[PDB]
């Protein structure tokens, strides 16, 4: 036994490195950006048929032009969203102006490394966070997905998948992506990769999909909208 | 029991099997490291303590290879052991003294010194954070009512008033000289012929250092090597 | 073993270690270059790509007008350094209304990274830099590491397979103080090449530049704008 | 720092918390104490380890501690520890009485302890209390009352209930012979004695061995009586009587 | 050991590892030297250069504490720095409260009081530094003080810190330092200094010389760069 | 900032083994004897006294806390004197508070509620002393002993220290309730003669008072001859 | 003031101290809810039954608000604290926004509550599971509950506790429109899933009208009414 | 003033092996009469009272918080406190408010617990105590309680003597008081009992 913030032989902050395994253990989402915004897809998860589908939320709005994809331990990312959340209207306060998608993601991955146990105000975090994120949405740069993980490195991302089968659906967005696929595309794409990659067979009830588009605001799927891209399987 | 050992009593001060605190009997051995001995005596009309000046080097500037302290004008000081330490005690024995004669107007009593300073090393006995101070600490001076006084504290916390006494590596051959010395019914010669023996050197003057405070003249003062020599000298002609 | 975990154990060799693994962090970063002339201090690295439809990770970041920054090691560590540098700047700007000498933000920067290196539970900064700026004093090019200690440059290389440019900057150093500025440049890219697999080469997607000197404020490079740079082309 | 902290306030692999019932197993080990609830009032009856030897009997009791006017309690395990917390609700009853000027009643006072004790095994890096609880009282919500408190910070109320040596077999003894709805003082007092006489292994119990007090109700007003040493000698004398009928 | 984990704990023998194994830190380090004369101090250390890429000038190891106070430090030069900044805050305050220079004396005690302190805790490490503190006034004369981990101060008419400190006391030794001044003593703090390089194990070194003297007006400073180069030019042929 | 976890638990046995081995300090340190008379109290003990080296008049183990209470100890010295200190610190807060002196139970009280918290709080050991507290108050006087637990007792007579079990059954075959001062003094000298070795004088024992007149230390005079009768 | 990191990240990137929580709620009495289509019920296991226990103190259905309540199982001290803070919390939001809390709003409160205690320093985490139900504003009924992690859920009916695993997969097969028409037989389907590991506390809340415990004479009539017809199923 | 925006009138008067305590029964808000049954005096013992003239507030302040130190007093003590140990408690109570005090000045009436001596005493709002052997007052009628208590008050009376005595200083000095009376009470405190009684007295 040792402290929270020692470094390997290697270089790494151990607890990083353990807490970037947890995200394996997660759900897996999928961010895709393209021209006419960015999509936002996840996998539910449903572990019996007695737990409420919608009482899983895994895509947050964040502000009306962003939202947040998560994996990992869910009730790790509540803090994070929350503060990405008090950040943007921050910003509006203070600039009366929307706050860009990297600033957000910035900001929050700031928090990450702040954990420790001597120097310690409040009891202030005790460790890392055991999520990765992805923040989609519009700002004046144009439509936009950025993925973060608990090391506080954040990077624009074209697509993204994080979880448990992200090396697998990785290599999926590799093939499909172009830069000039629509969002229409995008969404579909996304799907017929979570259909692979799930352990559960695909439906209406077990992803949830959402995007944010240049026209319009953060809109999570309704059943009914996941159903009518469903058909196509 | 018998030198016995449970959890982590021999590195933080917590009490092993036996009852004892390990890491306080070591700060004992540490006083030792220094390699060095001192003595103290008291009579009726003055009080003395003597050391050991070992200057092998002589790239040393030797007037700051010293041992002897003044803690007031009037509380002379010997350290033994831990030279560090050392310095860091004689610093709060002077930070004391001078707050007790802010406070109430008259000079700190040598036994109230002593006593202060031993209750402050009885707090790393208790307290596992920190370790005792390696070190050992005789004070001189003149009591009003009482005459000249000797105190000793160590790292255990404990003090005493002693008719004379003794500090470092020749501590227990140092106290066997005494002892049969006290038990028939000068103070210089007592200090230094004990020393002498019991490290069986026969000094230079530059070899050792003398304190004296006397009840004619109670400010601590430190011998010169002249006349360090001249009670050198005086021994030397039985 | 029982030296290893705090960065408040001396090991019985005089290291320590918590601060020696610190140091390996920024080895594993990929390399950046810094040199200069007697007119212009530049920075130099290569960004990499997690996949192919990331975006390259910034390496260079701007801290004032006169002092900009190249990065290896911890990202996170990076942003912090670079927040406090960018503070005392301000700061220094706001008393005096003069730029902070390069120098005296290095001092900052050592003083403040010493300090966890001695306290129990804290641990040590995982992250190397590489520092240009320009002062009365003329360019300058610093690296500070996870050590808290810094040191002044003719130019230095930091990172993955860095060695090998150190030994090429070594080779070409006494050209530096005359350079121009797009020779001085070309000189950086090269160093900077030599880090690379055999296969692989500069491009507009992997390189960042930043310069500053006696003309020029501390401006960054990425993308089409390094492409003046590029071409160029010396090898080969 | 790390390497010396022995880790008071984490759970074991298995969910437990280790230094919580070691602590009951020190509980375990510490003088019987019992309370029995009758229609007309409430009692304790506690062993005497303060017994004997050239002791000087000074206190009131050794282990009986008044509360308030309404309540006393009684404690089985470190009794340092139980005069800390005993302290600490005499406190939380008169912060009480300050605020609302009526006594606290009985349930509140323990339920306020038991946060106390349940904060010491999650958080602070601490050793628990090592005491068990046994409270007494009336209030005007529910009259006669009977608590048992342990170190976990866990509570219940009791008709009848043991802590300390022999507890097992003292409750076994109060299932069979406790009259749910029908005992009144004098019946629970003797029960008592014939629980306290199976229990104490050492063999043949004496009134310089055993502590009672009472709570009752007279005139409006609670009263809170210690058994003199003549009452207890009477009522051992009345269980001795007893055995035989039974042959 | 058992037992050397923390500057808490004693040793059964009675030691502080913690403290040793610090030591140990400045035994490493190349080394540097302290000569006190008739009329002033002068200091020099044997500078590794461990790259060429390096200015000539980096990691410097004297430092100005105060106008009448240099210091020259071996170890870990992150931790000296840091002592440098305490040192310099000691004789600023010192000014500030009593309103003279502080003497060296009273400095170097101070000081040393602050490296004793981080010398008891777990919760702190001792410093991995050894360092000399140089000055000179008419009313003091030229004094040279050497404080180490542990936090012991005396002072020195020699000294020598680092890796080659016992060959560098034996040539201090052959001085008649007292009767010799300033500018003669450069020269030797140059020589003695290019004895101890072990110019097989690690080539490649700057010397850095700095004084204080009468002839600085009790001003530490840099030696001038011509008078550098001659003296490293005397020691150089004199090795020959 | 402190160790704030506790240096003392329990062990899966339900035993607080820091405290039991200062009961072990305690029971390897010098004998000491309280005894309860009928118009009074003694505490007596004896002084470890290597060397004729120390000046024995210097330091004392028989304390005064008030003008009516005194303390006696075994064990460990200069936690002694840390509880000394408290003691005496307690009993002032009091008097200024109710200006009256403290009676020797609601002294004994708070020392021993110190002697609590070192068992539980942060980065610190239990001390390893037991204290004997006599006093006169209401007419009547009283003998406490106070443990490394904390936990305190009211006694008639006792021993503790080295040789303790046999100086209990000596003081039991020997105490009466009805018992004059003079008469006690004379059995709390024999108790420590029972387990000293070498020979009393009145420079290695201290003899303390307690009664309507206050609480004093014996003159080395007194005990001299208290010491003529044994 | 003890600032140790309790829980931390284990190489596979599990939080033990949460598994161990977790562990704790498994050795509790078995807890179960279902929401019916105008009820909610909570039912729990025994306790100890115990002869001599004063039944009132120890239940472990306890009300949060007029239109809330909970059920726990684990550590039950721990419970009583995570009970007072959503009380105290119940009476800030009625202060601050002059509505009663929603049951989702209370478990969001309760379940970050607890995360937040696997993330600070010198805590360990809660060692309880709740199942929290009750009527919104609107009367939809609700059930949801929260792990010593801070996940929460929302459940047409569940169980927590010892034998829960059990307990669920008779849940799953027997929660149909058909059992939960009316009360009587929500009421019912609550009490055959606990005599299928387990006596027995019970406890209704109908829209509006407040929390209502039953009563053993009342409870013991479903007993009897479901032991002989799991006797004709032999 | 600060002490005449409630009135109000309290006194202690020493006899034969016996005490007695009076108060006034008005409470009010400057000229406005709101109740004419309030509390004043408040038993801290079996034979033990405290009388409390000044701010209506705290006099119910002082009141209780003495009380909660009084009972952790004797739960944690033997005994019943002493009159004079009483004093004390109060005194201190009020002194730590030295620089923002209670306005309130209490009368202590008792007997020794043990021995049944007689004890009175009063303080001042920061809590300075004065002990007399015959009588104390205190409210915004004290020079006429004054007037009429160094008039009536003689040595070893009778608990009967002693209750005209007290009555007679407190109805006449508080009919010169606009902002004292409507009603007075009166303990007689005996080793034996306590008699309590409300005067007849005038209502304006
Ligand atoms: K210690
Ligand atoms: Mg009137
Ligand atoms: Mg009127």
């Amino acid at each position: 036994d040792r402290g929270v913030n020692t470094f390997s032989p290697e270089g790494r902050l151990f607890q990083v490195e353990y807490a970037i395994e947890a995200i394996k253990l997660g759900s897996t989402a999928i961010g895709i950006q393209t021209s006419e915004g960015v999509c936002l897809a996840v996998e539910k998860r449903i572990t019996s048929p007695l737990m409420e589908p919608s009482s899983i939320e895994k895509i947050v709005e964040i502000d009306a032009h962003i939202g947040c994809a998560m994996s990992g331990l869910i009730a790790d990312a509540k803090t994070l969203i929350d503060k990405a959340r008090v950040e943007t209207q921050n910003h509006w306060f203070t600039y009366n102006e929307t706050m860009t998608v990297e600033s957000v993601t910035q900001a929050v991955s700031n928090l990450a490394l702040q954990f420790g146990e001597e120097d310690a105000d409040p009891g202030a975090m005790s460790r890392p966070f055991g999520v990765a994120l992805l923040f989609g949405g519009v700002d004046e740069k144009g439509p936009q997905l950025f993925h973060m993980d608990p090391s506080g490195t954040f990077v624009q991302c074209d697509a993204r998948a994080i979880g448990s089968a992200s090396e697998g659906a990785q290599s999926s967005l590799q093939e499909v992506y172009h830069k000039s696929m629509t969002l229409k595309e995008a969404i579909k794409s996304s799907l017929i990769i979570l259909k692979q990659v799930m352990e559960e067979k695909l439906n209406a009830t077990n992803i949830e999909l959402a995007t944010v588009q240049p026209g319009q605001n953060f809109h999570m799927f309704t059943k009914e909208e996941l159903e009518e891209v469903i058909k196509d399987i | 029991s018998r030198g016995s050992s449970a959890g982590f009593d021999r590195h933080i001060t917590i009490f092993s099997p036996e009852g004892r605190l390990y890491q306080v009997e070591y700060a004992f051995k540490a006083i030792n490291q220094g390699g060095l001995t001192s003595v103290a005596v008291r009579g009726k009309d003055c009080a003395v303590i003597v050391t050991q000046k070992k200057v092998p080097d002589k790239l040393l500037d030797s007037s700051t290879v010293t041992h002897l302290f003044k803690i007031t004008e009037n509380i002379g000081c010997v350290m033994t052991g831990m030279t560090a330490d050392s310095r860091s005690q004689v610093q709060r024995a002077r930070y004391e003294a001078a707050n007790w004669k802010y406070k109430y107007g008259y000079e700190i009593p040598v036994d109230m010194l002593c006593k202060r300073i031993a209750d402050i090393s009885q707090v790393y006995t208790q307290n596992a954070e920190m370790r005792p101070l390696g070190c050992c600490m005789i004070l001189i001076g003149i009591d009003e009512e009482q005459g000249p006084q000797v105190y000793k504290c160590d790292p255990a916390g404990y003090y005493c008033g002693f008719k004379a006494t003794a500090a470092g590596v020749k501590q227990t051959e140092s106290t066997s000289f005494l002892e049969k010395k006290v038990k028939k019914k000068q103070t210089v010669e007592t200090a230094i012929t004990c020393l002498s023996t019991v490290l069986s050197i026969d000094f230079k003057p530059s070899e050792i250092e003398v304190g004296v405070v006397t009840v004619e003249n109670p400010k601590f003062r430190i011998l010169t090597e002249a006349e360090i020599d001249a009670h050198l000298v005086a021994l030397a002609e039985r | 073993n029982q030296y290893d975990n705090d960065v408040t154990v001396w090991s019985p060799q005089g290291r320590i270690h918590q601060i020696e693994y610190a140091m390996e962090a920024v080895k594993q970063g990929s390399a950046t270059v810094g040199l200069k002339s007697k007119t212009h201090a530049v920075l130099v690295a290569l960004k990499r790509a997690q996949s192919e439809l990331a975006a390259h990770q910034k390496k260079i970041l701007h801290v004032d007008n006169h002092i900009g920054i190249s990065i290896a090691g911890l990202t996170a560590d990076a942003r912090l350094l670079c927040n406090f540098m960018r503070q005392e700047c301000l700061d220094s700007r706001f008393v005096f209304d003069r730029p902070l000498p390069v120098s005296r933000l290095v001092s900052l920067i050592g003083s403040k990274t010493q300090i966890p290196t001695q306290r129990y539970g804290r641990r040590p900064y995982g992250v190397g830099l590489l520092i240009a700026g320009y002062d009365d004093m003329g360019p300058h090019i610093f690296q500070t590491c996870p050590s808290a200690n810094y040191f002044d440059c003719r130019a230095m290389s930091i990172g993955a397979r860095s060695q090998s440019a150190r030994t090429y900057l070594e080779r070409h150093m006494s050209e530096f103080m005359e350079c121009n500025l797009n020779e001085l440049v070309k000189h950086g890219l090269r160093a900077l090449r030599e880090t690379l697999p055999a296969e692989q080469d500069l491009t507009t997607k992997n390189v960042s530049i930043g310069i500053v000197g006696k003309d020029l404020e501390f401006t960054i490079y990425d993308d089409d704008d390094v492409s003046p740079f590029l071409e160029g082309l010396e090898e080969r | 720092s790390r390497r010396y902290d022995s880790r008071t306030t984490i759970f074991s692999p298995e969910g437990r918390l280790y230094q919580v019932e070691y602590a009951m197993e020190a509980i375990g080990h510490a003088g019987t104490c019992l309370g029995i609830l009758a229609n007309d009032g409430v009692l304790l009856a506690a062993e005497r380890r303060n017994i004997h030897k050239l002791l000087d009997e000074v206190f009131f009791s050794e282990k009986i501690y008044k509360l308030n006017e309404d309540m006393a309690c009684s404690v089985a395990g470190i009794t340092s520890d139980a005069n800390v917390l005993t302290n600490e609700l005499r406190l939380i009853a008169q912060r009480y009485l300050l605020q609302y000027q009526e006594p606290i009643p009985c349930e509140q006072l323990v339920t306020a302890l038991c946060d106390i004790k349940q904060a010491y095994t999650q958080f602070g890096g601490k050793r628990p209390f090592g005491v068990s609880l046994l409270y007494i009282g009336w209030d005007k919500h529910y009259g006669f009352q009977l608590y048992q408190s342990d170190p976990s910070g866990n509570y219940g109320g009791w008709k009848a209930t043991c802590i300390g040596n022999n507890s097992a077999a003292a409750v076994s003894m109060l299932k069979q012979d406790y009259k749910e709805g029908e005992m009144t003082l004098k019946s629970a007092l003797a029960l008592a004695i014939k629980v306290l006489n199976k229990t104490m292994d050492v063999s043949k119990l004496s009134a310089e061995k055993v502590e009672i007090a009472t709570l009752t109700r007279e005139n409006g007003k609670t009263v809170i009586r210690v058994l003199k040493q003549k009452e207890v000698e009477q009522l051992i004398k009345k269980h001795e009587e007893e055995e035989a009928k039974a042959e | 050991t058992g037992y050397d984990l923390s500057a808490s704990t004693f040793s059964p023998d009675g030691r502080v590892f913690q403290v040793e194994y610090a030591m140990k830190a400045v035994e490493n380090s190349s080394t540097a030297i302290g000569i006190r004369c008739k009329d002033g101090v002068v200091f020099g250390v044997e500078k590794l250069v461990l790259s060429k890429l390096y200015e000539e000038g980096s990691n410097k190891r004297l430092f100005n504490v105060d106008r009448h106070v240099g210091m020259a430090v071996a170890g870990l030069l992150a931790d000296a720095r840091s002592l440098a900044d305490i040192a310099r805050e000691e004789a600023s305050n010192f000014r500030s409260n009593f309103g003279y220079n502080i003497p060296l004396k009273h400095l170097a005690d101070r000081v040393a009081m602050y490296v004793h302190a981080y010398t008891l805790y777990s919760a702190v490490r001792p410093f991995g530094c050894s360092f000399m503190l140089g000055s000179y006034s008419v009313n003091d004369g030229a004094q040279l003080y050497m404080i180490d981990p542990s936090g012991v101060s005396y002072g020195y008419w020699g000294c020598a810190i680092g890796k080659a400190r016992q060959a560098a006391k034996t040539e201090i030794e052959k001085l008649q330092m007292k009767e010799m001044t300033c500018r003669d003593i450069v020269k030797e703090v140059a020589k003695i200094i290019y004895i101890v390089h072990d110019e097989v194990k690690d080539k490649a070194f700057e010397l850095e010389l700095s004084w204080v003297g009468e002839l600085t007006n009790g001003r530490h400073e840099i030696v001038p760069k011509d008078i550098r180069e001659e003296a490293e030019k005397y020691a150089k042929e004199s090795l020959k | 900032r402190g160790y704030s976890f506790s240096l003392t638990t329990f062990s899966p046995s339900g035993k607080l083994v820091q405290i039991e081995y200062a009961l072990a300090a305690v029971a390897g340190g010098a004998p000491s004897v309280g005894i309860k008379a009928a118009n009074g109290v003694v505490l007596a003990t004896e002084k470890k006294q290597k060397s004729i080296l120390y000046d024995e008049r210097s330091v004392h183990k028989v304390e005064p806390i008030t003008k009516h209470i005194g303390l006696v100890y075994s064990g460990m010295g200069p936690d002694y004197r840390v509880l000394v200190h408290r003691a005496r610190k307690l009993a002032q807060q009091y008097y200024l508070v109710y200006q009256e002196p403290i009676p020797t139970a609601q002294l004994v009280q708070r020392v021993a509620s110190v002697m609590q918290e070192y068992t539980q709080s942060g980065g610190v050991r239990p001390f390893g002393v037991s204290l004997l507290i006599c006093g006169w108050n209401e007419g009547r006087p009283y003998l406490f002993q106070s443990d490394p637990s904390g936990a305190y007792f009211a006694w008639k007579a006792t021993a503790m220290g080295k040789n303790y079990v046999n100086g209990k059954t000596f003081l039991e075959k020997r105490y009466n309730e009805d018992l004059e001062l003079e008469d006690a003094i004379h059995t709390a000298i024999l108790t420590l003669k029972e387990s000293f070795e070498g020979q009393m004088t009145e420079d290695n024992i201290e003899v303390g008072i307690c009664n309507e007149a206050g609480f004093r230390r014996l003159t080395p005079t007194e005990v001299k001859d208290y010491l003529a009768a044994i | 003031s003890y600032d140790r990191a309790i829980t931390v990240f284990s190489p596979d990137g599990h939080l033990f101290q949460v598994e161990y929580a977790q562990e704790a709620v498994k050795k509790g009495s078995t807890a179960v809810g279902v929401r019916g289509r105008d009820i909610v019920v909570l039912g729990v296991e025994k306790k100890s039954v115990a002869k001599l226990q004063d039944e009132r103190t120890v239940r472990k259905i306890c009300a949060l608000d007029d239109n809330v309540c909970m059920a726990f199982a684990g550590l039950t001290a721990d419970a009583r604290i995570v009970i007072n803070r959503a009380r105290v919390e119940c009476q800030s939001h009625r202060l601050t926004v002059e509505d009663p809390v929603t049951v989702e709003y209370i478990t969001r409160y309760i379940a970050s509550l607890k995360q937040r205690y696997t993330q600070s320093n010198g805590r360990r985490p809660f060692g309880i599971s709740a199942l929290i139900v009750g009527f919104d504003f609107d009367g939809t009924p609700r059930l949801y509950q929260t792990d010593p992690s801070g996940t929460y859920h929302a459940w047409k009916a569940n169980a927590i506790g010892r034998g829960a695993k059990s307990v669920r997969e008779f849940l799953e097969k027997n929660y149909t429109d058909e059992a939960i028409e009316t009360d009587d037989l929500t009421i019912k389907l609550v009490i055959k899933a606990l005599l299928e590991v387990v006596n027995i506390e019970l406890a209704v809340m109908r829209r509006d009208q407040s929390l209502k415990i039953l009563n053993p004479e009342e409870i013991e009539k479903y007993v009897a009414e479901i032991e002989k017809e799991k006797e004709e199923n032999e | 003033s600060i002490m005449s925006y409630n009135g109000g009138a309290v006194m202690a008067m020493k006899g034969k092996n016996c005490v007695a305590i009076a108060a006034d029964r008005r409470f009010g808000i400057q000229a406005q009469m709101v109740t004419t049954d309030f509390q004043k005096i408040f038993p801290m013992g079996d034979r033990l009272y405290i009388g409390l003239a000044g701010l209506a507030t705290d006099v119910q302040t002082v009141a209780q918080r003495l009380k909660f130190r009084l009972n952790l007093y004797e739960l944690k003590e033997g005994r019943q406190i002493k009159p004079y140990t009483l004093m004390s408690m109060v005194a201190n109570l009020l002194y730590e408010k030295r620089f923002g005090p209670y306005y309130t000045e209490p009368v202590i009436a008792g007997l020794d617990p043990k021995t049944f001596k007689p004890f009175i005493c009063s303080l001042d709002l920061i809590g300075c105590p004065m002990v007399t052997d015959d009588f104390v007052v205190s409210g915004t009628c004290a020079e006429q309680m004054y007037g009429m208590c160094e008039s009536l008050w003689e040595p070893n009376m009778d608990p009967d003597h002693l209750f005209e005595t007290i009555s007679q200083a407190m109805l006449n000095a508080v009919d010169r008081d606009a902002v004292s009376g409507m009603g007075v009470i009166v303990h007689i405190i005996e080793k034996d009992k306590i008699t309590t009684r409300t005067l007849k007295a005038r209502m304006d």
